[PDB]
Order: structure tokens, then sequence, then C-alpha cells
RNA sequence: CCCCGGCGCGCCGGGCCCGGGUCUUCCCGGAGUCGGGUUGCUUGGGAAUGCAGCCCAAAGCGGGUGGUAAACUCCAUCUAA
RNA sequence: UCAGUAACGGCGAGUGAACAGGGAAGAGCCCAGCGCCGAAUCCCCGCCCCGCGGCGGGGCGCGGGAAAUGUGGCGUACGGA
């Protein structure tokens, strides 16, 4: 029975919920399991980055988030072809590669190319044969000063270009923003019916001739 | 060549293929319900479904009676609320092809089911052919392209609904149509949606 | 703390705080929100008016991020930039106007409620309101749009 | 008794820090230490620091 | 004029320089080859036509086109598939005419 | 002090005779399946989310999806069986 | 987290997801088909030497089979030859 004044609250407890109860008493006993296997992994991959292969720079969909930048899954084969890295050898120097990604823009394609250059320049390569160096391989002076990098590799940080204070012109003060918004919204909500009404104005006013 | 038998087996409404499918269906209707075939009836569809013409690969032909699943209850009398008074027009949730693959995977329990296909039907029967693999031959043990099937994880793929015809019945997949099977399966989705996560600190 | 609760003073009294005439039975009104239209109508009308019925159009596949638009008012518009930008524009004499980028702070629309300090600004934002733009002209300033 | 009883409590960080600063500001008072029971009648100075 | 990018309107959106690439090889699928066409017609000439395309052809001979399209739509399903099946069922008919014409 | 294993380095007998870049000529796909009707169950999925039975039954610049049924025309998106 | 939300529902009781985003983890691939290659491939038995307690390595057999109703190598939608 409801009291005087309160909420109409619907509790979702009409199923046998006591059987399927999930308690988190092993959360501290699994955080240590994850950390232990994360340092067994950071010891299995000795000089390779501890976070893993480098990820590209990636905008987000969904206008809620389409101004932040993120770390994608891999570098599209287009960006690998521009950077000059075979798609089957990229995965062996810790470069991430997913083929599913497209590249519609260019401002991001060149950003990820510059990213591959900034990684293939920071890359210290060890020679396949230890007792014998090779051609494309960092020299032993690097290899002795080559450490294991912690955290993400080349971390991605949202930056904003600092624009200094200008002086406002009378063309900036002439710009009616709210009117321009309501006008573009009208000219877009009405574009189809306007074009059809003018196709009718041009399909009727021709009959008068023939 | 194989694409000629392929584009031919799509004109099932033609004359030649309605003569062949009908003499096949008549001959099948006279043999046993589950009998071993000497060789794959459709060699092209068999390759497409994974049949290498080498030792160890077996083809069983099996027929199943068409129609829905009458409810196994007394005369009428399904004691319950009028919602569940249905007996006649009910349907089974597993395809007749999965029932063929599991009557083969049960009649011959040593062999591992790979896939199956349709070779004929009539008003009272549907005829399938199941591609069974012998997982202890050496043509399959040593060949590393197919030694996955010999591990104990793939026991009774069709009793666990992992063949193609079975997977087609569990409504799994990626998309906005397959939301009720996010996670392992329908019951592993149901469990996580109907499971109350009670953290330590709430 | 049970030692603070009310069932520690209720030991020894027969009805345990619940009545001699009318007992504490299990569900003497039905379970949950039962009788919203029959015997709990005075309560569902005195306290939850409009709880019964339909209104408006449905929208099947609603996605809550197409309609994302967090707003910021003019009163706390000058709080998005540092203090040495508003006072630097005070001490400024070459008429330069600081550029306040709002979508960089996390708002799309600018509503104009508060007063403004008398100095020019260049407000970059996605959507503007009529009054929010008039309060900016009336102080001298530009309403830049950014798609 | 069930096992989903609320066993653990969470406290605001600024309040755990208020409590730490209040438990340190109270360890430099001869009365608040001689009243907890400690026998410090001959300690040369309360904030006892050593090399 | 002072035109700005706008979140709304007829050309809304942040402005990027749209690059071009070779279209994915996936989209290529479905297109006929000069060999798969030869197999399709070389089996059309072996099998023939369906018992309902033998009827659609006789309905397109007397030029009862609306009924001959409602028949195909009822018999095969979607209107797009019916229209696309009728177009070829009339191209083959003009072939069986430009054949025995001489 | 015993045993197991890994990570290691030599040696033998084997393998394997191998890559990328630019042009040129070529080739490229999974059917009683998709799909439509209808029936039953299921789903938040509402002019059918999914599945299944029965009937019809494909195409290949095609096919599916783009959360309201239908026709027209554009585009996005993958490439099922 | 979205979310007790969109939606379902004698639109009553009640039921009720997904997208995006932040995290743990992080890895891809393989066929049929289409072609190219003297079937270039596989299993089994007999004998030699070793290895031998997870039944293998190498050599011989005008030894037997499977397989042209298609074995092996290249190759699979990110194109490939
Ligand atoms: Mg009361
Ligand atoms: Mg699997
Ligand atoms: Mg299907
Ligand atoms: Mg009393
Ligand atoms: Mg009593
Ligand atoms: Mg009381
Ligand atoms: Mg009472
Ligand atoms: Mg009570
Ligand atoms: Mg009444
Ligand atoms: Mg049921
Ligand atoms: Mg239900
Ligand atoms: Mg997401
Ligand atoms: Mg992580
Ligand atoms: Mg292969
Ligand atoms: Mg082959």
């Amino acid at each position: 029975a409801p009291s005087r004044n309160g909420m109409i609250l619907k509790p979702h407890f009409h199923k046998d919920w006591q059987r399927r109860v999930a308690t988190w008493f092993n959360q501290p006993a699994r955080k240590i399991r994850r950390r232990k296997a994360r340092q067994a992994r950071a010891r299995r991959i000795a000089p390779r980055p501890a976070a893993g292969p480098i990820r590209p720079i990636v905008r987000c969909p969904t206008v809620r988030y389409h101004t932040k930048v993120r770390a994608g899954r891999g570098f599209s084969l287009e960006e690998l072809r521009v950077a000059g890295i075979h798609k089957k050898v990229a995965r062996t120097i810790g470069i991430s590669v997913d083929p599913r990604r497209r590249n519609k823009s260019t401002e991001s394609l060149q950003a990820n190319v510059q990213r591959l250059k900034e990684y293939r320049s920071k890359l210290v390569l060890f020679p396949r044969k230890p007792s014998a160096p090779k051609k494309g391989d960092s020299s032993a002076e690097e290899l002795k000063l080559a450490t294991q990098l912690t955290g993400p590799v080349m971390p991605i940080r949202n930056v904003f270009k600092k624009e200094k204070a200008r002086v406002i012109t009378e063309e900036e003060k002439n710009f009616k923003a709210f009117a321009s918004l309501r006008m573009a919204r009208a000219n877009a909500r009405l574009f189809g019916i306007r074009a059809k009404r003018a196709k009718e104005a041009a399909e009727q006013d021709v009959e008068k001739k023939k | 060549g194989y694409k000629y038998i392929q584009e031919l087996w799509r004109k099932k409404q033609s004359d030649v293929m309605r003569f062949l499918l009908r003499v096949r269906c008549w001959q099948y209707r006279q043999l046993s319900a589950l009998h071993r075939a000497p060789r794959p009836t459709r060699p092209d569809k068999a390759r497409r479904l994974g049949y290498k013409a080498k030792q160890g690969y077996v083809i069983y032909r099996i027929r199943v009676r068409r129609g829905g699943r009458k409810r196994p209850v007394p005369k009428g009398a399904t004691y319950g609320k009028p919602v569940h008074h249905g007996v006649n027009q009910l349907k089974f949730a597993r395809s007749l092809q999965s029932v063929a693959e599991e009557r083969a995977g049960r009649h011959c329990g040593a062999l591992r089911v790979l896939n199956s296909y349709w070779v004929g039907e009539d008003s009272t029967y549907k005829f399938f052919e199941v591609i069974l693999i012998d997982p202890f031959h050496k043509a399959i043990r040593r060949n590393p392209d197919t030694q996955w099937i010999t591990k104990p994880v793939h026991k009774h793929r069709e009793m666990r609904g992992l063949t193609s015809a079975g997977r087609k019945s569990r409504g799994l997949g990626k998309g906005h149509k397959f939301h009720h099977t996010i996670g392992g399966s329908r019951r592993a989705a149901w469990r996580r949606r109907n499971t109350l996560q009670l953290h330590r600190y709430r | 703390p049970s030692r603070l609760r009310k069932t520690r003073k209720l030991r020894g009294h027969v009805s345990h705080g619940h009545g001699r005439i009318g007992k504490h039975r299990k569900h003497p009104g039905g379970r949950g929100n039962a009788g919203g239209m029959h015997h709990h109508r005075i309560n569902f009308d005195k306290y939850h008016p409009g709880y019964f019925g339909k209104v408006g159009m449905r929208h099947y596949h609603l996605k809550r991020n197409q309609s994302f638009c967090p707003t910021v008012n003019l009163d706390k518009l000058w709080t998005l930039v540092s203090e040495q930008t508003r006072v630097n524009a005070a001490k400024n004499k070459t008429g330069a106007a600081p550029i306040i980028d709002v979508v960089r702070s996390g708002y799309y629309k600018v509503l104009g409620k508060g007063k403004l300090p008398k100095q020019p600004v260049i407000v970059k934002a996605k959507f503007f309101s009529r009054r929010a733009e008039e309060k900016i002209k009336g102080v001298g300033g530009a309403c830049v749009l950014v798609a | 008794t069930k096992t989903w009883r609320r066993w653990h409590r969470r406290v605001n960080t600024t309040q755990k820090r208020y409590a730490i600063c209040s438990a340190l500001a109270a360890s430099a008072l001869p009365a608040l230490v001689m009243s907890k029971g400690h026998r410090i009648e001959e300690v040369p100075e309360l904030p006892l620091v050593v090399e | 004029a002072l035109r700005y990018p706008m979140a709304v309107g007829l050309n809304k959106g942040h402005k990027v320089t749209k690059n071009v690439s070779k279209p994915r090889h996936s989209r290529r699928r479905g297109r006929l080859t000069k060999h798969t066409k030869f197999v399709r017609d070389m089996i059309r000439e072996v099998c023939g036509f369906a018992p309902y395309e033998r009827r659609a052809m006789e309905l397109l001979k007397v030029s009862k086109d609306k009924r001959a399209l409602k028949f195909i739509k009822k018999r095969v399903g979607t209107h797009i598939r019916a229209k696309r099946k009728r177009e070829e069922l009339s191209s083959v008919l003009a072939a069986m005419r430009k054949a025995a014409a001489k």
C-alpha cells in the first residue's frame, strides 16, 4: 500500500534473484592476478613496450564525442602503404594493423602517417642474428641503451590550438548568427518541396507553349 | 566444372533437375532411414561444405519426417493456462537438418559431424547427407589443416549446436537484429541481464 | 546499528508497534502498485496526477547522442577562460577581443541569462540564441559559428 | 544471514585526509598522548625526531 | 559575404578535405564476368525455363504486362525482383523473335 | 641433498630454395539458400527482433542492412547462405 | 556508464534492451570456388638402422591400396594470379 506522498517506484525483484546474485568479494583477489600476469607479460616481452603495439590516432563518431580523439585498433593498410611498411611485416615491429578502417579525410591520414614516422624513428630494432648485425637494425650502441617503455607508447593527448586575441571587424559584427541558423534550418527543411514546386512551375508553364 | 554443377543445381524447377531429384527421391524413399552412402551425391556442394576426397571422410544419407512437433501429452489435456493449450500447430526450434545431423551423430557416435546438405524431399520426408569425419585416421591426424576436429572440444558438435545448420537456429550474429544473443549464447546473455551485480561498496 | 533501532524498545509490548485491533497482516492492500484505478485512486490522483494514459508519438530506435547539446549561460561564460584573460582584456587598449571557444569547454548552445561585463568578446559556439546574441552585440562582440 | 550484507564502507577522500590531519595534530600534545595511556613522562620532546 | 560552417542546414558539418582511394575489393562482388555469364547462359540453354516462366512468357506475348508483373511479383516475391525478372524475360522474348525473324 | 621443467649454447642428419616496387595481361566466390506469403513460439523490437513448420522461389553494376507498411529516386554501409 | 532509458504492456500489474564513451585483455586467420602446375598428394604392409614409458626420423620394396566423381603447393575478398 502506498503511503501519503512518494514515488511510484518499480522494483525489478519479481524473479528468483537470490539464486543469481554476483558478489565482488574476489575483486581484490583478481586485481592481484591481473597485475601478476601483467608483470609476467612485461617480463616475457623483455624490451618490447609493456602496453603493446602502437595504436593510431582516431576521431570518434556521434557528435557527442566527435571533437575528442582516441586510440583506434590499427593503422589502415592505406596509411601503411603511404608510410611504406608492408602489411605483413608491420605486425612484427609492434605496429597495429586492422584492414577494416577506411580513410575518407586527409587531415587524419597524414596525422597517422606522421605517427608512423614518429614510431619508426623511435624504434630500436635488435638484429635477427645476435652474433651478426644486419642492414636495417639499430647498432649495438643503441641496443645497449634500449629499455622497456612503460605505459602506452606515444600516448595520445587532446590538444587545442591557442588562438590569440584578434580585433573584431564590422563584418564580424554584421553577422546575425541566430538569423543565419534559423535560415539555414528553414532552407534545409524546405529544400525538397521547394524544388518540387519549381519542377511543377516548370512542368506546367511549358504546356502553355505546345 | 564445379561451377557448372553449381549453377545447374539452382534450376531445381527445370525439367532435367526435376527428373533427377525425383528419381533420387524415389530411390531414397526405398532404402533405410539412416544408411551410409558410397560417395557424396553432390561433390560440389560437398567440397563447398568441406569434403576433401580422401580417406576418413564418410557420407551418411538420412531421411526425416516433415511436419511440426505435436506436443507429447495425453489425449488433449495440457494442464495449464489457455496460453499453452497449443499442441497441433507448434513448431520445433531446431531445423530438420540439425535433426538429421544429430541422428547421424548419435547412430554413429565415433565420427565427428562437419556439415550436411539437402538431396531431396517429398510430402512426408526430407533427405539430407551428413559429412562425418573419422577423427582417429592418420590422413586426418597427421594432416595439420584439419587436426583441429580431433580435439576433445569438438565432441558432438551437433548435440552442442556448433555445425552450420545448428548455428543457424540459435539466432546468434552481430547486428541490431541479434541483440538477444550478445555474449556467448541466449542463456549467457539472459544471465548477465538477469544478474544483479552487488559490488562490495555498492 | 541495531542497538539504536526501534525494535530494541519494542520488546515486551504485544503488538510490536503495529496495532491490537488491526494486526500487521501481510498485504492488506495488494502487492506493489495494485489498485491504481480502483481503491488507491485518491492517492494516485492527489500525488501522481497524470500517471494513467498515453500521450504523444513514439520513437523506436532513440539514440541519446544525436540530440546532445549541453548549454552554458552568459553569467558563467566568462568563467571558461582564465582570469588573466578577462583582466588582460580590461587592461587592453588596442581593442583586441579574446576568443572564448565554448565547444572546447564542452557546451554547444549558448543561452543568455546573466549580465555581461563591458568588454568585447569573440564567442565561438555551435548554436546561439537570439537573446544570447543580442546581449553580445549590445556589449560589442562577435558570435562565431563552428559546425 | 546472507553474504550480500553491506560489509564495506566508503569515505570521502577529503574526509579521510581531514581525519589524518586531525590524528596528526593530536599527536603533538602531551595531554592527548598521556591520556591515551602512553608512558611519556620522560620523553625530551613530543614530536620525537631522530637522525 | 561572411559565410561560416554550420552544424545545421543543407551543407552541415566540419569541413575536411575528402581524399580518394581505390574502392574496396568487397564492393566488386556480384558483378558478372565474361566467363560466369557464359556459364549462366550455357546452362540456361541446357535446362530451359521454369514452369512459371513458361507462363510469364505467354503472358508477355499477349502483352498483358500489368497482369504479367502481378503474376511474377506474387510468384517470386519483391517488386524489385519481379521487375528485374520481367525485364530479362522480355529480353529473351525479343531474342526468340529476332531469332526466328530470319 | 634428490627429481621434474623451462629458458641457453655448440654439433649432426634433415628440411626450405623463397622477397618486395613499378607497369602489362588476366580471374574473382558458398541456393530449396536469401527473399515473400502464412502459421506457432520468443523478443523492448512496436504493419512481424529472432527462430521454426508449410507453400512460392530468385538475382549478380547483384544481395542484405540504414528501428513505420508501400512506390520512385538518390546516397551510406558491409559481401550472408 | 548509457538505464530503470528507448520500447513492450487488460499501455494495468508490471516488464525492458542497444549505440556511443571510459576501462581488463588484445592476434589473427583458413578453405571451397576461379587458374596453374606430367597426382607434383595421402594411407597400409614387408625388410635396414636408430629413437625407443605422448609410436616417430631416415632408407629400401616392377609391395598393396585411396584418389582424376579431384589429392598436394600458390592462393580467399585486406584483392589475388
Ligand atoms: Mg497505511
Ligand atoms: Mg567456434
Ligand atoms: Mg535464414
Ligand atoms: Mg503500548
Ligand atoms: Mg496480535
Ligand atoms: Mg507504530
Ligand atoms: Mg491496516
Ligand atoms: Mg508488513
Ligand atoms: Mg469498481
Ligand atoms: Mg513454450
Ligand atoms: Mg513472453
Ligand atoms: Mg560502444
Ligand atoms: Mg588496458
Ligand atoms: Mg591451402
Ligand atoms: Mg584446389
